[PDB]
């Protein structure tokens, strides 16, 4: 089969600036190459066909070029709604194949997270487990450090993080970190704290609560 | 409008069988060649089955040939994928896709249906409050300990959408998923506005409405 290789696995481009994506074929595929846009949670959408023909209803800022083995998708003035994974595809000969995709992030200005901490609910505690949740809301860039402390001890290995996909509308990320303890362990300690390090904060932000206090 | 609606995806034992269906509307079905394309979680696109207009011939890649059968019924607007001898690596979202007339591209896709191949048991979530604390306040619901994916979360029956973040599920070491859904709202609303998260885990037949409010102190 003809292998399609997409060069930068990721791209981070400021809004209004030009994004250039590369797709390389292992053999000649002429101009029988298409490009698809796939936003998180959605099906792919045909963008470009015949290497350079814009599909109907696709905005003019999307253009394709190339022939033979080297192809290029250019987004001339990257808009925030263009956050997506972009896939190329050859149909020069059977079997049709896809490239591995290039993920395009919008490089907006730095935004500090708003931080919130949530104690475990009384209802969960009846189950024998305590989940403590730390939320970092609407920040950029994606890189952030979240540290849990329980009565001054850094907790490691007993939390998990989830990060949203970049928000189309404001180009930010949000992040949840969940610290899980047994009820027995939870009730043995007093001070629960989430400390957040991020480029948009002049120094780390701590949100904390004392178990059993309000 | 052209529309493709997939159905039939669910949780199946390794070695088992599943049949997917795709309902087509808004175009003359028998005029078009059709695809099934799948996408493993966090991975790329892989076509897995192709059928001609009249259904006379079928084609599959090696990863799948001998196990999948694509078929169609032009009289009742439907594409099928029969999947046998399923393996863990067949776990994916499966898309129905129409081939562009007089070309080889895919110009319309369904929303996809998730197929999970696993020996893990179906289990519905518990839903716990993330209560707003002591401007902008945040609150949410913790949707914990369920399998398989997916779960849906809305707020106030869909009336509250602004400021909502429903996080991607993360697999816990128990083999169960958990996620939170949060929303930021005006602090001034906390006494007055009701906030309810509507959780539906269709695989386990688990529907929950959870009202989330400041904790009495």
């Amino acid at each position: 089969e003809i292998v399609m290789t997409q060069s930068p696995a990721t791209l981070s481009v400021s809004p209004g600036e030009r994004a250039t994506l590369s797709c390389k074929a292992s053999q000649d595929v002429g101009t029988s190459v298409a490009w698809y846009q796939q936003k998180p949670g959605q099906a792919p959408r045909l963008l470009i066909y015949w290497a350079s023909a814009r599909h109907t209803g696709i905005p003019a800022r999307f253009s394709g070029s190339g022939s033979g083995t080297e192809f290029t998708l250019t987004i001339s003035s990257l808009q925030s709604e263009d956050f997506a994974v972009y896939y190329c595809q050859q149909y020069s000969s059977y079997p049709l194949t896809f490239g591995g995709g290039t993920k395009v992030e919008i490089k907006r200005t730095v935004a500090a997270p708003s931080v919130f901490i949530f104690p475990p609910s009384d209802e969960q505690l009846k189950s024998g487990t305590a989940s403590v949740v730390c939320l970092l809301n609407n920040f950029y860039p994606r890189e952030a450090k979240v540290q849990w402390k329980v009565d001054n001890a850094l907790q490691s290995g007993n939390s998990q993080e989830s990060v949203t996909e970049q928000d189309s509308k404001d180009s930010t990320y949000s992040l949840s970190s969940t610290l899980t303890l047994s009820k027995a362990d939870y009730e043995k300690h007093k001070v629960y704290a989430c400390e957040v390090t991020h480029q948009g904060l002049s120094s780390p932000v701590t949100k904390s609560f004392n178990r059993g206090e309000c | 409008e052209v529309q493709l609606v997939e159905s039939g995806g669910g949780l199946v034992q390794p070695g088992g069988s599943l049949r997917l269906s795709c309902a087509a509307s808004g175009f003359t079905f028998s005029d078009y060649y059709m695809y099934w394309v799948r996408q493993a979680p966090g991975k790329g696109l892989e076509w897995v089955a192709y059928i001609t207009k009249g259904g006379g011939s079928t084609y599959y890649p090696d990863s799948v040939k001998g196990r999948f059968t694509i078929s169609r019924d032009n009289a009742k607007n439907t594409l099928y994928l029969q999947m046998n001898s399923l393996r863990a690596e067949d776990t994916a979202v499966y898309y129905c896709a129409r081939q562009t007339n007089y070309d080889f591209t895919m110009d319309y896709w369904g929303q996809g249906t998730l197929v999970t191949v696993s020996s893990a048991s179906t289990k519905g979530p518990s839903v716990f409050p993330l209560a707003p604390s002591s401007g902008t306040a945040a609150l949410g619901c913790l949707v914990k300990d369920y399998f398989p994916e997916p779960v849906t979360v809305s707020w106030n029956s869909g009336a509250l959408t602004s400021g909502v973040h429903t996080f991607p599920a993360v697999l816990q070491s128990s083999g169960l998923y958990s996620l939170s859904s949060v929303v930021t709202v005006p602090s001034s609303s906390l006494g007055t506005q009701t906030y309810i998260c509507n959780v539906n885990h269709k695989p386990s037949n688990t529907k929950v409405d959870k009202k989330v409010e400041p904790k009495s102190c």
